[PDB]
RNA sequence: GAAGCUACCAUCUGUGGGAUUAUGACUGAACGCCUCUAAGUCAGAAUCCCGCCCAGGCGGAACGAUACGGCAGCGCCGCGGAGCCUCGGUUGGCCUCGGAUAGCCGGUCCGGGGUCCGGUGCGGAGUGCCCUUCGUCCUGGGAAACGGGGCGCGGCCGGAA
RNA sequence: UAGCGACGUCGCUUUUUGAUCCUUCGAUGUCGGCUCUUCCUAUCAUUGUGAAGCAGAAUUCGCCAAGCGUUGGAUUGUUC
RNA sequence: GCUGCGGGAUGAACCGAACGCCGGGUUAAGGCGCCCGAUGCCGACGCUCAUCAGACCCCAGAAAAGGUGUUGGUUGAUAUAGACAGCAGGACGGUGGCCAUGGAAGUCGGAAUCCGCUAAGGAGUGUGUAACAACUCACCUGCCGAAUCAACUAGCCCUGA
């Protein structure tokens, strides 16, 4: 019904600092650098306040699937502040019922090789994105941990990793073997 | 019915001719909305024909005058009641609107309900017409409008002059 | 990014149609497609005017909203729009469009006989300046 | 006597009809940049348009048949010829005046560009519509020279930098030297009838 | 039974890249939560296109030679002279990229950041320069030290789509 | 409601037959078989998939899907 | 048929209109992005996004049914005596109640269906056990805090195709 005026706020803590160019925008913090484009969102982006500095996301005379997207913007925002302050860890648990699955890391967590995925002999390689690096945590069994700061790529790899052990011609109910995201977490506690 | 521009408010005034067994009709008044006074009064004929036993031969019209606004410089928000005739059946409609005139108010009514139900002139009976407080609006799009210091910009403004610097080397900032 | 607003008490110009060439101050928003306008001062009457009609300005009035005139030229005379509305770099800019199009022949040749006087002696400083620069960078 | 008509950011169809209704009037029009003229509509959407298009070929030779192109230029060149009245002589001698090049030649880079408001996205389409570009669009589908017709334009972007910041260096130049000589130049007539 | 033709009746060879469909997924609001979607991302195939291969357009490029013989003939530069066929124009604009919820100019400092002007664009194509000049001669004021045209010389190829 | 689904009801097709006779009576050579090209998809198999009363194997129901194949014979003029 | 002409691209019957040869003006039906004359109006309001959009009587294509895709309407029911969602806690006793029997102890069945302390618990909405156990729901409460839920109706779009 075409409304007047739809206006979400973001808060940001003292550890990150956050700018704008336009609808770009960087944050810099204690571990690495976000920056993202939205040039596809057409939203009113503006910083105010000393010492506070909060992030205010407008839009002007938006349908009801326009004004969807003020949120998803600061959502997105709220990734990013999180992924350079504590970063995003995810473990992956490896349900292996009768074939152990073999992963290792290639070249500092850029490439998982795994082997003896249900017997078969084929090699899977897994390339991470960028940013993102995995390792066999210890202390538990048939697990692997993927660490980086943007969450859109340790989720994208962790799916890429899930999926590259897919069964096939076979039942999906029975034959439970795989490696799957169990736990969602941050690198850093305490926040 | 055509409805064709701007509408206009006409007070119409009409009675049974006299007739040798009862004389001085009640002379029933209707307020019609219409672009002009002809079909001002075949609406009203109408509307009187399906309400009472009166048709144009066996009636006449006393007074059809044109009504002006009380306030033409005031907004003001009216509340328009439809009678409505779609493919399936008729409905009733309650719609509120916000406008300067009357006239202007059934004219947003009739453009509005043509855009959105596919709704034609001919099967639309404005049943009441009346101004609201807005304590009394209950249509958001309406109510989002009661507010002291309203403040929007207009972004994104079409260039509106395509054709009149046809060929150019420029390319519009549109800000 | 978006500096102006319209409000109750915003200065605007009209580009096109009846009263192209004239301010008004908007009253207040209708159907988010027209505003109320007064205009008190520039010879205008209050009507409805469409937003996409108007461009707005940078100065803005405190009115109540659907004042009456009395109020609202009260405040355009105390806010004084008019005389600091011709020391601006727009009513300028304005006016110089209307005297170039009200140029006459005689108006037309004395202009082209002082550009003749005006862009040679400015070319051939442009061309000491730039063997300057070029002897400045020669080192 | 030519017009160098600029073609990214331009609509195919609200750029081809002016080009079209104009090329028959006899100024010659000289479509450049065409790999970046926007098309509306999704990318798939149009490229299935595409791909239907190409789908349609004679059975018995299909050699002797519909000519279809890959390049952008070509596409474009097209679409004008489907408006102008091809199979008269009229339109076969107006044929000629059109030029669509894909790129900016050595002919072209000098002449300063001009750009046709009526036929811009900007103005045409929603900025929440999807568009999709005649370059990509070609080159997904039987064009190869994408990769040098980018390098080129990189090429003649990296010149025309260089070029435009002796413009500016001279134009600071006149500017120093309007300020400079005050006196001895009075043009009261310059302001009083506004340049 | 030579040579030649011939046989799955003998012999050799038959090859990969992209955007993606179905589908499974990432982040994620609408709708406090959830959600593969509403804006954005990922994988994806005998299907689609191209790569390999087949023929090359009223398509164009690079290079060689360009008419002896005895009077010739044909090219390049500089040329003055006449006549015939064609159809069209009545100053030329010598250029940044890029967005449209943003960008232009100017700049101290450490290609980016900050600050200062301009912003219904005036360092603007509703623009700006050459310009609207009939010619010759005498003589005054302002501007002009580049001179002002080149059948002229040397240095650079300045720029390959 | 994995797979079917009666009593009812809504659609597509001219690969059957039938209804009408609009062009063809100074003639459009009217069955079948052999050879050969192309197209369609309502997919039998093959490529990538979802669901089962899918433990595996073998199967059944759909999805994008016509690129590639869909044979050798006994009797019948036979289509079948 | 006995009938030309302007629109329906095309045409026997459609819409206007009927016909000597010409110049000027206007118009019916129809149309104004280019073919092709005219919107190159600083036209108005609103709907619509399709990986099969849609685009004008005859006329050249489609139904029943469905959509938490949007846009309007109607009848209603809840909420500062603090709801709807989300997080967390309780979810009992008579009673393993009466007809059955290889097992039914709320959960395969027929009829029923109450009672007491409570702040609320239904002779119990579903998963599961051959049954018991277990999960979960109606219901009440703790945190947050102000609108929200459900059924129909019809415009575009989508599946049906
Ligand atoms: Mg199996
Ligand atoms: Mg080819
Ligand atoms: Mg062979
Ligand atoms: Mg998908
Ligand atoms: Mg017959
Ligand atoms: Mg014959
Ligand atoms: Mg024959
Ligand atoms: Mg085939
Ligand atoms: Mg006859
Ligand atoms: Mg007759
Ligand atoms: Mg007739
Ligand atoms: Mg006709
Ligand atoms: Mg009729
Ligand atoms: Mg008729
Ligand atoms: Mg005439
Ligand atoms: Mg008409
Ligand atoms: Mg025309
Ligand atoms: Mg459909
Ligand atoms: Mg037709
Ligand atoms: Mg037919
Ligand atoms: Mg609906």
């Amino acid at each position: 019904m075409k409304t007047i005026l739809s206006n979400q706020t973001v808060d940001i803590p003292e550890n990150v600092e956050i700018t704008l160019k336009g609808r770009t925008v960087i944050v810099k913090g204690p571990r690495g650098t976000l920056r993202r484009d939205f040039n596809h969102i057409n939203v009113e982006l503006s910083l105010l306040g000393k010492k506070k500095k909060r992030l205010r996301v407008d839009k002007w005379w938006g349908n009801r699937k326009e004004l969807a997207t003020v949120r998803t913007i600061c959502s997105h925002v709220q990734n990013m502040i999180k992924g350079v302050t504590l970063g995003f860890r995810y473990k992956m648990r490896s349900v292996y019922a009768h074939f152990p699955i073999n992963v290792v890391i290639q070249e500092n967590g850029s490439l998982v090789e795994i082997r003896n995925f249900l017997g078969e002999k084929y090699i899977r390689r897994v390339r991470m994105r960028t940013g993102v690096a995995c390792s066999v945590s210890q202390a538990q069994k048939d697990e692997l941990i993927l660490e980086g700061n943007d969450i859109e790529l340790v989720s994208n790899s962790a799916a890429l990793i899930q999926q590259a052990t897919t069964v096939k011609n076979k039942d999906i109910r029975k034959f439970l073997d795989g490696i799957y995201v169990s736990e969602k977490g941050t690198v850093q506690q305490a926040d | 019915m055509k409805a064709s521009g701007t509408l206009r408010e006409y007070k119409v005034v009409g009675r049974c001719l006299p007739t040798p067994k009862c004389h001085t009709p009640p002379l029933y008044r209707m307020r019609i909305f219409a672009p002009n006074h002809v079909v001002a009064k075949s609406r009203f004929w109408y509307f009187v024909s399906q309400l009472k036993k009166m048709k144009k031969s066996s009636g006449e019209i006393v007074y059809c005058g044109q009504v002006f606004e009380k306030s033409p410089l005031r907004v003001k928000n009216f509340g328009i009641w439809l009678r409505y005739d779609s493919r399936s059946g008729t409905h009733n409609m309650y719609r509120e609107y916000r406008d300067l005139t009357t006239a202007g108010a059934v004219t947003q009514c009739y453009r509005d309900m043509g855009a959105r139900h596919r709704a034609r002139a001919h099967s639309i009976q404005i049943m009441k017409v009346e101004e609201i407080a807005a304590g009394k609006c209950r249509r958001p799009a309406v109510k989002q409008f009661h507010d002291s210091k309203i403040k929007f910009p207009l972004p994104h403004r079409v260039l509106r002059r395509q054709h009149k610097p046809r060929f150019t080397t420029k390319r519009p900032n549109t800000f | 990014v978006f500096r102006r607003y319209v409000e109750v008490g915003r200065v605007a110009y009209i580009s096109f149609g009846p009263h192209a060439g004239k301010l008004v101050a908007i009253v207040d928003v209708i159907d988010q497609n027209r505003a109320l306008v007064d205009g008190p001062c520039t010879r205008v009457r209050r009507q409805a005017m469409p937003f996409k009609c108007m461009q707005l300005t940078d100065f803005i009035l405190k009115f109540p909203h659907s004042a009456r005139q009395k109020y609202v030229r009260k405040a355009w005379e105390k806010a004084d729009i008019n005389t600091k509305w011709a020391a601006t770099r727009w009513a300028k800019k304005i006016d110089a469009r209307e005297r170039k199009a009200k140029m006459t022949d005689f108006d037309r040749f004395k202009v082209m006989k002082a550009k003749k006087m005006r862009n040679r002696i400015i070319k051939t400083e442009v061309k000491k300046l730039q063997r300057a620069a070029i002897l400045k960078a020669s080192p | 006597q030519v017009l160098v008509l600029d073609g990214r950011g331009h609509l195919l169809g609200r750029l081809a009809a002016i080009v079209a209704k104009q090329v028959l009037l006899g100024r010659k029009v000289v479509v450049v940049r065409c790999e970046g003229i926007n098309i509306s509509g999704n990318f798939y959407r149009n490229k299935l348009k595409y791909l239907a298009f190409l789908r349609k070929r004679m059975n018995t030779n299909p050699s002797r048949g519909p000519y279809h192109f890959r390049a952008p230029s070509r596409i474009f060149w097209r679409t004008v010829r489907g408006m102008l009245p091809h199979k008269t002589k009229r339109g076969q001698a107006a044929l000629e005046r059109l030029k669509v090049l894909d790129g900016i030649p050595p002919p072209y880079d000098k002449k300063k560009r001009m750009v046709v408001p009526a036929a811009l996205k900007v103005v045409r389409l929603k900025p929440t519509r999807k568009f999709a570009y005649l370059g990509r669009l070609a080159h997904e589908v039987g064009w190869k020279y994408q990769a040098v017709t980018a390098t080129l334009e990189e090429k003649r972007k990296e010149k025309a930098k260089m070029h435009y910041r002796k413009k500016k260096q001279i134009l600071r130049l006149r500017k120093q030297a309007e300020k400079n000589v005050e006196k001895k130049i009075c043009k009261f007539t310059e302001v009083l009838k506004t340049n």
